[PDB]
Formats: structure tokens, C-alpha cells, sequence
């Protein structure tokens, strides 16, 4: 009954929503933490006015600092800064504006209980006094061939309000001082803080320890649990350590980690099972299969005897051809050859089908949804929604013409099927040319 | 709490384009002065002292208008960055001078009749500072158009100043129509040098450097003129500030960023050894500033990427040395990765290698086509701008092509 | 398009009802007129027809089966022979066709 | 906290990890969830099977299969957390809004963060599961479109006591690896084994057959005496049984087209039932053989057309197939689409095969093959025939062409 309370505290330390007394700083992180920290302390205790861009690849904590120190400053600045947010995939050029008066007004709610827009922003700013905080999510899409006259006014505002002013920008591109503007680049303070990288298997080792540790003795088990996690994060032949280093190895996005260890504190139902389950560290190895499931091989396994047979006529078709197109009419037709050279290659008998070319049709239509096929040019998920419309305006002729022309091309080369296809299959000795 | 001020403070908080002062007075007063109509083209690249020179020319105007030397006008300041629609500027207009709240039309169709009909002796001088006049350019260009052409007009009364990128932005881009109206009347400004650079640094700080305080030993707060302290600038930090900055731009904000970053580097080091008798900017706080503006994250983020993405980098480079092409195709790349495994295969570790890459050190897990986190790393290329990819959905014939230049990934690859 | 076909149904829909624009409508249908629902839809052309536009708006209408007050009857005018609409439409729709349809021919060439 | 699971079969690990993501308390919970798998691969099925063994959670669901576009996605989240809100708690004193206003995801932000302001009196914060149905599956769709909805909650703040925890499934794999850097808690669903499919087949829909009218009349009919409910699983599975090992390689693996074909070959399965047919399902496999010998899938001399259509569509076959050298040369590429031509080429070619000059009959018949569609033309909107920019083309296969060349007693098989 009791191992519950622990199993919870354990996923919510996880998800990382703790209290601000709670919380936990990666020590790899924590220069560019201080780094942010100085300049929002000056910004709203000292009424400084200040823009900065932070750098790092998507899931590389970018805004969980910033939610730390804001939530750090309302304990003790409560009344003295107000935050305005602005995300680039959801707000567009013109909807930021409508985002940032309405966020302004419901701030200014709970604190009493653009050539003039900005300007009457700092008069109501003036006659009701506070520092200002604005927060921008994807800067490069702020920052694209589009106006950026939202940037601009707010890089110009630093220096010219008359209220404390501050800007912080996220986004993963790192030629930002590109996509900015020459106008807008010159306004901007140019205090870049590139996000520092896992670059050590010692900090993501000691990641962990600050992650999955308990501070509090909100279980008597926490005492084993932590003694458990610095026995494993310890050991160098652990399996659990042999994981992360596998995973630093391979990609060094620490969320990753993070959301691969989630199943396996939620799912234990006891201490004893959550201890033999963290040892063995065997559950790992079916989720990444379970994310391996749908890839190429995980559908090639799938697929019947006529399916697969067909899917290798076609391949030798497109091994055959100098551009590698086929099409249905040249994949029967070997299909029937190769038919007819399996019988013929079983001697016959003094006194295997060949399926109709309509019943193949299912079988084709089967294989062109499983994406192991691909119309000859199709450009497949379109970027944004005016691409959208204007490919759904034109009629391509690959949905015109007939079922048996189509022109495909092939995503498994044969010498993949011959890797994958078993030997004991019957038409396996038909994966070579 | 008290707002805290360190030594350095003054410093952070805290006459060069004069020639041009006095030229764009002179053609204002003359135009002015004769009740004339006429328009006014300036151009530049950012920081230079545009738009902060016309500022000091209208308020001036007005100095002389308070004065009586000339008569009484009105301004009005549009920048074209600011606006909403490029049609608010008819209404803004309007709204200004007459104080109506009509439609764009109306309004055009107003200041239209207002400066062409109207008489003389029934209206106010007005000046317009169209800023960011080339953000305003519309397909039809009206609003580069229309303006212009009311000061054409001897009734108009109106004086229309505009700042723009550049000098001959009516021969490259406008027509013979706007270009004859705009005419030889344009002035162009030019970045600062070094020195001038080191003078408004100096002008901005004359009442600062070599000055005393009296500074609160408990808390670091800061009076100018608790014990007594002094603060300086190295005039060589300064220099090389102003070269530098002169050498890669004629923006006066970059040199006043500078000293605060390195007034602000300062403050640290006076902060970190106090752990809260001459406080001397030196040298290497400037060139702080310096190195983080000139150097590049792009090599030392490689340097730190997982071995993945240093493999994908390898095996893209080894197949542009081995095709003398700019862009590899994956169904290259993939079975390129494959061949450099297998060519170092004689090795033991390189079993355990592959079993990472192809079955993610499992053996439930069977052998895959693409290495582990193919995906991840593709994309995270993608994601920080060091890789293009064109869109395509097979898997195969889709082509990948490097963003970031050679050598500085060869750089990368070999510091490995 | 999909897209088109709906509204447009739809919008016939609604104004035979008020002469008494998506499915909500004919989700709600019932809510708002009291009355039951039977549509009839008739494709005067299938051969000059788009047959991808039409094998999706099938699948489309094959959701409206959810609700207990409406009934949809399909008419279909083919000039050439009956399987040139089985090379053209995916099998999975034909599956849906099939189980129950009915075939008459309407020619007036019908044995002299 | 705590969820209870049930026991789906061959969707263990996945009813597992819905266990995790889900729960009572919103701070352990991900912002965003997705399950991906194919058609025909039981995720609608597993998830609402699920929600229905756990009523306190607050599930809403949607399908974008219905909703076309992105505009009815966005109304139907507002309009029905609305309605779900005010069926759970309704004592609470509320506004309404009008789903109809929702025309932007910011202003889809703006309604939801009032609804909640409006419920802030609660007690305790809850979760709210917005569940989307095939969200690649809709109709209307780009790739920048999912990120808006993956980013979406975090513009909420975070003191609301109701908080949004939405639920994606997916279908294809091309639209997973566009967003994988994201790291969001994915779910996948690989297609089901044979010895999966048949069971599940046999499991679902086996009593559904069991009491059917076709069997009502046969069973009488035959004047069964010793039947029993056993007796009628045992004959009903056996039917499955058959009909997958039948035509397994055929459909594939998917339970759809399975259940179509047992629907269209039950009643006549069940037509051959007699008094010895039953408790020997061999004799019957022995007499319904030719229901098991062909798909019957199809939708039901094939031809009629008049000797001058005939002919004219031998010589178009020509003209499509035939390259324009050999025309010189023969009357003085099947596998591939066929060429176009011009009808100059044709009406050479018909009068060079017919056993007829320019009457209106010859272009009224091939008027009709047009309409017919037998032959087809490069344009789509506003038919335009006599603009001399259009081409012709076949658009029917030689297996009719020589049915047809029979017919007319024609030799086009010595032609090539
Ligand atoms: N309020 C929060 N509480 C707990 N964890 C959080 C919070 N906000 C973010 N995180 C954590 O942040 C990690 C991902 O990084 P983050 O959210 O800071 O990046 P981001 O802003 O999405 O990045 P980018 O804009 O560069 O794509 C996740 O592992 C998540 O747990
Ligand atoms: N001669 C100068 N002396 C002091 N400060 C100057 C001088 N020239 C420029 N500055 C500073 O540069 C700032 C920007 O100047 P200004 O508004 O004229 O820009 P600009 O040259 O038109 O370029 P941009 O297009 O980037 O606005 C001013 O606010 C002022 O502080
Ligand atoms: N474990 C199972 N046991 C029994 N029946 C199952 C099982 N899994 C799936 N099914 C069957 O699968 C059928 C199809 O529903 P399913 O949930 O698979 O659709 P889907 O893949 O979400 O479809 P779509 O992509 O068209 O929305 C259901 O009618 C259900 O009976």
C-alpha cells in the first residue's frame, strides 16, 4: 500500500513539475543557468532592460530554465513583473498581436484584481505604476523572409522604453545572427547563450543521479531506492548503465532518456518488482523493439506468400530498369514467369498458381498502402497548408490513369530483401537476379 | 529593496554628424522658409545616425519656428516598420493633419484634395519622416509614389522626408515617374571610423573615467563624487574596441553594446572577488566582447555531437570525395555507413559496434536497414540548420546536402 | 473534391428541409425536424466521375451509418460495361458496394 | 491515481503503456501522447476500450475522418469540452461561447482559457483527455500543422484547475519520423499475425453469423433435431477457419476484407447446408468448392458496339502502340502507358483498315467512344476537342482489343 506513495513521488520528480524548493539543476547546465538568472534578476529586481536568444536543439531544456527562474521570482518579486509568451507555430504574423493584448490585460487583471500600440502599451504601463518579460518559442519562423516588424519593435523597444523591458527568444537554428535582418540584427544586444551540450559520459551518469534521486524522506524506501540507484549508476558492467551508454552514445538528447525510463517507473507495481525490474533492465529492450515495430523490416515480416512474392517480381523489375520504375503490368508478368519456372523445374508426371490478374489487384493495393511502394515522383506530406491547397487543386495523372500503369518506384532494394527474406523461404532463391 | 548600483553602473548607462546636420538644415530652411513643397531622400546602412540626425534637424526647425524665424509647422513620423497594413499610413496621415477618422480611400482621396486644392493661406506647414520608406513598398508602390508626388504640388505646403536602404533605390527599383519627382535631392550616410567611434565613446563617458566614488563596502552601492573608490577605462581597450567594430560595421549601437558587455564583464569580476582602489576596464574585457562576437559555435557543437552524427558526417564527406558531389543521396549514405563498418569488420569491437547500430545491443531485436536513431540524428541535423534536405517521400531517392561549409567539418571531424 | 461534395450535399440537404453544411447536420437532422431521414444520391455520370474523389466521399458517407435515423441509397448511371468501375474505384469500396446493390438495364435497345 | 486495465488480447504492451501517460493527476502526465499503426490495427478499438473500463477519467473524442479540414477540428474541440464540461459539473455558474467563433488556435486558446477561468472555483486540478482519431488521416493536411497542437498547452497557464492532455493516433510512419526530435511518449502498433487475425475473426464476429435468417430457414428446413448452441459455434467457426487459409494470401492480413467475404459467401455457404452437411464440415468444404475457388469480389460480349466503334478503336490501339516511324512503311511497348497521337493518325489508320469516308457517322461514334471514355484525352476541366492543342490516347487494355479484333475478324497480332 505504502510503496505507492513512493512509486508516484518517483514519476512526478520524473515529469519534473516539483515545487521550486524541489526542483533540480543538471550541473552541466548550470553556467548558462546563472548566465539567464543574472540578466532576469537584473531585468526585473534591478529594472534592467535586455534581449537574449537561447540556443540548442528541440528537447535541450531551452525553456525549463526559464521556467525555473520565473517560478524562482514569484516568490519574491510577485507584484514586480509581468510575462508576455509568444509561440511561433501557433501564433501567426498577425495573431502575436491580438496574443499580447489580451495576455497584457488578463495579467493586469490578477495584478489589481503598431505605430501606437506599443506606445499606449507604456502609457497604461506608466499610469498604473513592474517589469515586462517577453518570451518568444521558434525565433527563426519570427525571423523568415516574412516582415519581421514584430521583432523589430521589440529589440527597439529595449532601449527607448520608458518601463523595464526584456526579450528572450528560443530557437534551434544556429545562424540566427543570419535570419535576423540586418535592421533588426543591429538592434538586437547579441548576448547569444548556446544551451551546453551533453559532452561527457560523467554528466549524463550524473544527470541521472540528480533525476531519479529522492531528497525527502517521503517513503521509508527512499533510503533503498537512492542506495540502488548510485549501486547501478556505479557499476560499470550494470545493465542500466550499459544502456546509457548506449544511449549517449547514439544521440545525446537527455529527454530521450527521460521518457525511455518513464514506462519503466510507472509500470512496477511493487518494491521488490520496481527493484528486480531497474537490475535485469530487460523492459528497455522490448520498448525500443516495440519502437522498432512499424519500421521496414517490422512490415516486411508481415506480409503474406503472394504479397511477398509480388513484392519481389517488382524489385527485380526495378533492378532491371535504368530509372528503376515498373509498373503492374511488367510485375504480373514476371510473376508468371517466375511461376511457370517453379513448375517447370518440377518435373512432370506420366499419365503452383498462378493467381488470376484481377485477384493480384487486392494484393497490389495492399502493398501500395504499406508505403513498400511509391508513386514515381510523389512529393507525399506536404510542407504547409498553402502547398496543401495548391496540390489539392491540381490533378496529378498518376491518379488518372489506369490501375495497371501507374508508374511506382521501390523503397526496399532487393539486396535489403535478400538480407532480411528467409532462406527457408520458397522464394527466397529468387532474391538474386 | 533598494535598486543596487555598482561602481560600474554609470558606465552601463551612458556631435558626430554635424556636415550632415548642417546640409539637411540648409535644404529644409530654404524650402521652408520660401513656403515651398519638396521632398527629401535619405539613405543608409543601420547604426550609422540617420534617423537620430533628422530628429535633431525637425526639432531644431521647431527651435527656429519658436524663434520665428520661420513659420509655425506641423510633424509627422511614420516608420514602415510599425505599421499593421501598409494602408494605415492614408489613415494615419489624414488622422494627423485634419484629425478625421475616415477609410484608407477616403483618407488618400483627402490628402489628395488637401494638398492639390486647397489654397495656400488656409493650411499649416506640414513635414512628413516616412521611416523605413523601403519596408513600405507595395506591389503597385503607391504609397513611394503618392507621397512624392504631393509635394509636386505648389499648394501643397507639404515637406515629406524619407529613410531608406539605399541611395539609388529609385533607379534600381522604382520607375522613370518616381525617380525624375525624387531628383538629385539625397543625402547618404557613412559608417563611422574607429576614432570617431572612440570619441562618442569618450563624449558618453567624459564625466565618468578616472572619477571617484564613495562605495558601500557591505552592499557595493555606488555614489558618485562607504570608502573611496576609483574607476577607469583603459583607453587601448577602447581602441580596440573602436577597430574592431569599425571593421565590421558602421553601426554606433555595436561600439555602445561593446563597452557595456565589457563594463558588464567588469562588474563580474568585481562582484565574484567581493563575493557580495582603482576599478580599471581592461583590455581583456574588451576583448571578451570581441571573441564572442567573432567566433562560431558551429565547430564546437560538432565536436560535440554523439557519434551518430559524426558517423553520418564521415560517411557524407567520404562519399563527396568519392563522387565529387555536392548532395548524396540516402540510399547512398545508408549502405555507405554499412561499407565503412564492414571495411574495419576484422576488428573485434567492431561486432560490438554493429550490434549498437543495426540491433541496438539486443538480440530480440533483428537486423535493421537504417542505424539506430537514423531518424533522430537526420532530423537534429535538420533542426540545427547543418544539414538540407529536399522533400520527397521514399526513403531512398531522397537527397541530403550539407548546409555549413567543408572545411570547418573537416575541422570538426578530424579533432574527434 | 471531398471537401466540395459535403458542403454540397449539405447545402441540398438543407434546403429541402426548409423547403420542406457538414454532418453534423445530418447528425443533428432529427434533433431539428422531427423527422427521419432517407437520402438518395445519385451520380448522373460515374464514368467522367474522378473515382479517387469518389472512393473517399464512399468511405466518408460509410461513418453517417453510426446514427439510428438515417438511411442513404446510392444510384449509379454507368454508360460502358459494369467492370469498368472495378478497375477504377479500390477494392475496399466495391466490398462496401456489393453487399447490397441491384443492376438493371435501362437501354432501349432491350431484344428489338 | 491508480487505473485499472483490461485484458484487449495481442495489444498487452500497448494497454500497459496506457496505463502510463494516464492518470488521475495531471502532473503525471505528458503534455502530449501519440499511438501510431496502420489501418486494421485496433488502436480506435483498444483505446475507447480502455476509456470504457475507467468512467472518472474525462475522455473527448473526435475524428478527423468527419472533421474535413482544420477549421471543423478546431470548433468540434471547443464546442464539445463545452458540452462535456457542463455534463460533469453543472451547478457551476458559466457563460457560454460559441464554438463558431473558434476560427484561429489562438482564439481555440482564448475560449479554452476562459471555460477554465469560468470552472477555476473547483476544488482540485483534473485532467481533460482530448482524444483525435486519425489525425494523418485527415483530408486537408500539411506537415506544419501537428506542431501547433503538440505546443499548445504550454500558452495555457498553469494554474487552471482543468488541464488538456491530449491523445493523437497516426497511421502512417513518414508522418512519425518528422517529429521524432521531440521525444513525445510514442505508442506503436505492428499489423497482427495470421494466428492473430483468426482468432480475432473467430472471437468477434462468429455468434453475429451464428443467428442469422439464412440459418433461422435452414435449420428448420433441414429439420435439425439434436442441435445445439456448440454444434452452431463449432459449424460458424469452421467458416472463418476456411475462408482465411483460402484467401489469406489474397486479402493479406487484414480483417476488413476478411469480414466482407464471409458476409458475401455466408448465405451461400449456408445454402448448401443439408441434413449430412452438418457434423461433417469436410462434406461441406467438398460441395461449396467453388466459393473457395474464386474471390468473388467482383462486382458482377462485354463489349457491344457498333462495327465502325469497333474499328475505330482497333485503330486507335494502333495508333497508341504503333511508333509513327512504321506508319510509311507497314500499311502502304505494351507494357508501358500508352503514346498519344493526333486523329489525323487515326482516321489514316481507319480507312486503311476497314473492309467509309467522312460521314458525320465515323466522328458521331468516335464522339461516343469518348464519352464512353474508351478513349481518352490530355485535358480535365472545359472539353475543348477542337483546339488543336489537344491529344488523344487508348484507355483500354488489349485483352478487349483483341476480343474486339475477333469480333470484326481482324489480324492485329500480325502487326506486331
Ligand atoms: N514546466 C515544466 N515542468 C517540467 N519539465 C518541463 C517543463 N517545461 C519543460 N520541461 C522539460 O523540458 C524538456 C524539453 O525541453 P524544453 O521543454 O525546455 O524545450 P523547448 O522549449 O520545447 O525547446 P525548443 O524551443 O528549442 O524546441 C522535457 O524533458 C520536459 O520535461
Ligand atoms: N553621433 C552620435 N552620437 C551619439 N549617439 C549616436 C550618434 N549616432 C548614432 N547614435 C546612437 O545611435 C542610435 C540609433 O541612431 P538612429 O536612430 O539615427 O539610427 P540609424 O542610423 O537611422 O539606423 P537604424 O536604421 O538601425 O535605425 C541613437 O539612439 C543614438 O543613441
Ligand atoms: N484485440 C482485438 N480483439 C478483437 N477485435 C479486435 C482487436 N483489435 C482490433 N479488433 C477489431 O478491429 C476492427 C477494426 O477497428 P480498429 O480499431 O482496428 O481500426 P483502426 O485501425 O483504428 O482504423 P482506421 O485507421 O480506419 O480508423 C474492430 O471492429 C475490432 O473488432
Amino acid at each position: 500500500p505504502g510503496f505507492g506513495s513512493l512509486q508516484r513521488r518517483l514519476l512526478q520528480q520524473l515529469y519534473g513539475t516539483l515545487p521550486t524548493d524541489e526542483k533540480i539543476i543538471f550541473t552541466y547546465l548550470q553556467d548558462c543557468q546563472q548566465e539567464i538568472d543574472r540578466i532576469i534578476k537584473q531585468s526585473i529586481i534591478q529594472k534592467e532592460s535586455h534581449s537574449v536568444i537561447l540556443v540548442g536543439p528541440r528537447q535541450s531544456y531551452k525553456t525549463y530554465l526559464l521556467d525555473y527562474e520565473l517560478s524562482l521570482l514569484q516568490q519574491s518579486y510577485k507584484e514586480q513583473f509581468i510575462t508576455i509568451r509568444l509561440n511561433g507555430f501557433i501564433h501567426s504574423e498577425q495573431t502575436a498581436i491580438n496574443g499580447i493584448a489580451t495576455q497584457l490585460e488578463q495579467q493586469l487583471q490578477k495584478i489589481h484584481g503598431l505605430t501606437e500600440v506599443f506606445e499606449k502599451i507604456l502609457l497604461l504601463l506608466d499610469s498604473t505604476t513592474i517589469t515586462v518579460v517577453f518570451i518568444f518559442d521558434e525565433i527563426d519562423t519570427f525571423a523568415g523572409p516574412v516582415r519581421q516588424t514584430l521583432l523589430y519593435n521589440l529589440f527597439d523597444m529595449v532601449e527607448h522604453s520608458r518601463v523595464p523591458v526584456c526579450i528572450f527568444g528560443c530557437t534551434t537554428k544556429l545562424n540566427i545572427l543570419e535570419y535576423l535582418e540586418k535592421r533588426v540584427k543591429s538592434r538586437f544586444s547579441q548576448r547569444v547563450i548556446y544551451m551546453p551540450q551533453i559532452q561527457n559520459l560523467d554528466d549524463m551518469v550524473d544527470a541521472v543521479r540528480n533525476l531519479l534521486t529522492v531528497r525527502s524522506e517521503i517513503s521509508p524506501w527512499v533510503s533503498q531506492w537512492n542506495e540502488t540507484l548510485e549501486k547501478e549508476l556505479s557499476d560499470p558492467r550494470s545493465n542500466l548503465n550499459r544502456h546509457i551508454r548506449m544511449n549517449f552514445e547514439t544521440f545525446r538528447s537527455l529527454p530521450t532518456l527521460k521518457n525511455s525510463i518513464i514506462p519503466l517507473v510507472a509500470t512496477s507495481k511493487n518494491f521488490g518488482s520496481l527493484c528486480t525490474a531497474i537490475k535485469s533492465c530487460s523492459f528497455l529492450d522490448i520498448y525500443n523493439k516495440n519502437q522498432l515495430s512499424n519500421n521496414l523490416t517490422g512490415r516486411l515480416q508481415s506480409l503474406s506468400d503472394l504479397e511477398l512474392a509480388i513484392l519481389i517480381s517488382a524489385a527485380r523489375v526495378a533492378l532491371r530498369a535504368k530509372d528503376g520504375s515498373f509498373n503492374f503490368n511488367l510485375a504480373y508478368a514476371e510473376y508468371e514467369k517466375m511461376i511457370k519456372a517453379i513448375n517447370s523445374r518440377i518435373p512432370t508426371v506420366a499419365p503452383i498458381k498462378l493467381w488470376l490478374k484481377k485477384d493480384v489487384k487486392n494484393v497490389w493495393e495492399n502493398l501500395v498502402q504499406l508505403d513498400f511502394f511509391t508513386e514515381k515522383s510523389a512529393v507525399g506530406l506536404r510542407d504547409n497548408a498553402t502547398a496543401a491547397f495548391y496540390a489539392s487543386n491540381y490533378q496529378f495523372q498518376g491518379t488518372m490513369i489506369p490501375f495497371d500503369l501507374r508508374s511506382y518506384q521501390m523503397q526496399i532494394i532487393l539486396q535489403e530483401l535478400r538480407r532480411i527474406i528467409p532462406k527457408s523461404n520458397m522464394y527466397y532463391s529468387w532474391t538474386q537476379l | 529593496h533598494q535598486i543596487v548600483e555598482t561602481i560600474f553602473s554609470k558606465v552601463k548607462k551612458q556631435p558626430a554628424r554635424e556636415n550632415e546636420f548642417a546640409s539637411i538644415y540648409l535644404s529644409a530652411y530654404s524650402a521652408i522658409e520660401s513656403d515651398s513643397a519638396t521632398t527629401i531622400y535619405v539613405a543608409g546602412t543601420p547604426g550609422v545616425g540617420k534617423t537620430l540626425t533628422v530628429r535633431e534637424v525637425v526639432k531644431e526647425l521647431l527651435s527656429s519656428s519658436a524663434q520665428r524665424e520661420i513659420p509655425d509647422f506641423l510633424y509627422v513620423e511614420i516608420n514602415g516598420l510599425k505599421m499593421v497594413k501598409p494602408t494605415d499610413c492614408y489613415e494615419t496621415l489624414w488622422n494627423k493633419v485634419s484629425g478625421e477618422r475616415l477609410t484608407w480611400a477616403a483618407s488618400m482621396e483627402s490628402l489628395e484634395f488637401y494638398f492639390k486644392r486647397v489654397p495656400k493661406n488656409k493650411k499649416k506647414t506640414i513635414v512628413v519622416l516616412l521611416d523605413e520608406l523601403d519596408a513600405m513598398v507595395t506591389k503597385s508602390q503607391d504609397i513611394m509614389y503618392n507621397f512624392f508626388n504631393w509635394t509636386t504640388y505648389e499648394n501643397a505646403k507639404l515637406i515629406v522626408i524619407a529613410v531608406a536602404n539605399t541611395m539609388d533605390l529609385p533607379e534600381r527599383q522604382l520607375g522613370n515617374k518616381i525617380t525624375s519627382r525624387i531628383g538629385f535631392t539625397r543625402i547618404m550616410f557613412t559608417g563611422y571610423t574607429h576614432e570617431e567611434l572612440k570619441n562618442i565613446i569618450d563624449l558618453r563617458l567624459k564625466g565618468l573615467n578616472d572619477s571617484f566614488f564613495y562605495v558601500d563596502t557591505k552592499t557595493g552601492n555606488a555614489i558618485l563624487i562607504v570608502r573611496k573608490v576609483r574607476l577607469r577605462m583603459s583607453a587601448d581597450a577602447i581602441e580596440i574596441a573602436s577597430r574592431k567594430v569599425a571593421s565590421v560595421s558602421g553601426d554606433a549601437r555595436r561600439a555602445l553594446k561593446v563597452c557595456k558587455r565589457a563594463a558588464e564583464i567588469a562588474e563580474k569580476h568585481y562582484m565574484a572577488k567581493h563575493g557580495y582602489g582603482v576599478q580599471t576596464v581592461h583590455i581583456t574585457h574588451v576583448m571578451k566582447a570581441l571573441n564572442e562576437t567573432l567566433n562560431s559555435h558551429v565547430i564546437t557543437f560538432m565536436t560535440r555531437l554523439s557519434f551518430t552524427a559524426k558517423l553520418f558526417i564521415y560517411a557524407l564527406l567520404n562519399l563527396m570525395k568519392k563522387n565529387g558531389s555536392q548532395e548524396q543521396e540516402l540510399g547512398d549514405i545508408v549502405d555507405e555507413i554499412k561499407l565503412l563498418i564492414e571495411v574495419n569488420g576484422s576488428n573485434k569491437f567492431v561486432m560490438e559496434i554493429a550490434k549498437t547500430l543495426f540491433q541496438q545491443g539486443s538480440d530480440n531485436i533483428s537486423e535493421q536497414l537504417r542505424i539506430i536513431s537514423w531518424d533522430f540524428v537526420l532530423n537534429q541535423l535538420l533542426d540545427a540548420g547543418i544539414l538540407f534536405k529536399q522533400t520527397m517521400k521514399n526513403d531512398r531517392i531522397c537527397c541530403v546536402k550539407l548546409n555549413i561549409s567543408v572545411e570547418e567539418a573537416k575541422r570538426a571531424m578530424n579533432e574527434d | 473534391n471531398v471537401r466540395m461534395m459535403l458542403r454540397r450535399s449539405m447545402y441540398k440537404l438543407y434546403s429541402a428541409a426548409d423547403a420542406e453544411y457538414d454532418l453534423s447536420l445530418v447528425e443533428n437532422f432529427k434533433r431539428l425536424f422531427g423527422k427521419d431521414l432517407a437520402m438518395v444520391f445519385n451520380f448522373k455520370d460515374v464514368d467522367s466521375i474522378n473515382f479517387n474523389t469518389l472512393d473517399n466521399f464512399i468511405i466518408l458517407l460509410k461513418s453517417a451509418f453510426k446514427y439510428d435515423h438515417v438511411k442513404i441509397s446510392l444510384i449509379f448511371n454507368i454508360n460502358t460495361n459494369l467492370s469498368n468501375i472495378e478497375k477504377n474505384l479500390r477494392q475496399s469500396t466495391i466490398r462496401l458496394l456489393k453487399r447490397n446493390y441491384h443492376k438493371l438495364d435501362v437501354s432501349s435497345n432491350k431484344g428489338f | 491515481m491508480n487505473v485499472t486495465t483490461p485484458e484487449v488480447a495481442f495489444r498487452e504492451y500497448q494497454t500497459n503503456c496506457l496505463a502510463s501517460y494516464i492518470s488521475a493527476d495531471p502532473d503525471i502526465t505528458p503534455s502530449n501522447l501519440i499511438l501510431q499503426g496502420y489501418s486494421g490495427t485496433g488502436k480506435t478499438y483498444t483505446l475507447k476500450k480502455y476509456f470504457n473500463a475507467n468512467p472518472n477519467l474525462h475522455a473527448v473524442w473526435l475524428e478527423p475522418v468527419e472533421l474535413v479540414s482544420w477549421k471543423p477540428l478546431l470548433q468540434a474541440i471547443a464546442r464539445t469540452v463545452q458540452y462535456k464540461l457542463k455534463t460533469l459539473y453543472p451547478n457551476i455558474p458559466t457563460t457560454d461561447y460559441d464554438p463558431l467563433q473558434v476560427e484561429e488556435p489562438f482564439l481555440l486558446v482564448k475560449t479554452l482559457h476562459n471555460i477554465f477561468v469560468q470552472y477555476e472555483s473547483l476544488q482540485e486540478k483534473t485532467c481533460l483527455f482530448l482524444i483525435l482519431d486519425g489525425f494523418d488521416s485527415l483530408q486537408d493536411l500539411d506537415a506544419a500543422l501537428f506542431n501547433k497542437y503538440i505546443k499548445l498547452n504550454e500558452l495555457l497557464p498553469k494554474d487552471s484547475k482543468i488541464n488538456i492532455k491530449f491523445i493523437y493516433t497516426m497511421l502512417e510512419t513518414s508522418f512519425l519520423q518528422r517529429y521524432s526530435t521531440h521525444c513525445i511518449p510514442t505508442v506503436m502498433f505492428p499489423r497482427y499475425n495470421v494466428d492473430e487475425v483468426s482468432t480475432i475473426l473467430v472471437m468477434s464476429r462468429c455468434g453475429e453469423l451464428m443467428e442469422d435468417s439464412c440459418l433461422r430457414k435452414r435449420i428448420i428446413e433441414e429439420q435439425i433435431t439434436d442441435c445445439t448452441d456448440d454444434q452452431f459455434q463449432n459449424v460458424a467457426a469452421n467458416f472463418i477457419h476456411l475462408i482465411v487459409q483460402a484467401f489469406h494470401s489474397y486479402t493479406g492480413n487484414d480483417i476488413f476484407a476478411l469480414n466482407d467475404l464471409i458476409d458475401f459467401k455466408w448465405p451461400k455457404y449456408v445454402s448448401r447446408i443439408t441434413k449430412e452437411n452438418i457434423f461433417e464440415p469436410l462434406a461441406l468444404y467438398k460441395s461449396a468448392i467453388k466459393l473457395f475457388l474464386s474471390t468473388d469480389d467482383n462486382l458482377s460480349q462485354t463489349y457491344d458496339l457498333s462495327i465502325i466503334s469497333k474499328y475505330l478503336l482497333i485503330a486507335s490501339y494502333i495508333c497508341s502502340y504503333l511508333e509513327p516511324r512504321y506508319d510509311a512503311s507497314i500499311f502502304s511497348p505494351r507494357y508501358l502507358q500508352p503514346s498519344l497521337f493526333a486523329i489525323e493518325r487515326l482516321l489514316a489508320i481507319f480507312q486503311a483498315i476497314f473492309p467509309m469516308k467522312a460521314n458525320i457517322e465515323v466522328f458521331q461514334n468516335l464522339s461516343e467512344l469518348h464519352t464512353l471514355k474508351l478513349i481518352a484525352t490530355t485535358m480535365n476541366k472545359n472539353i475543348d476537342y477542337l483546339s488543336p492543342k489537344v491529344r488523344w490516347k487508348v484507355n483500354v487494355p488489349w485483352e478487349i482489343i483483341k476480343e474486339i479484333s475477333e469480333s470484326v475478324h481482324f489480324n492485329i497480332s500480325d502487326y506486331f
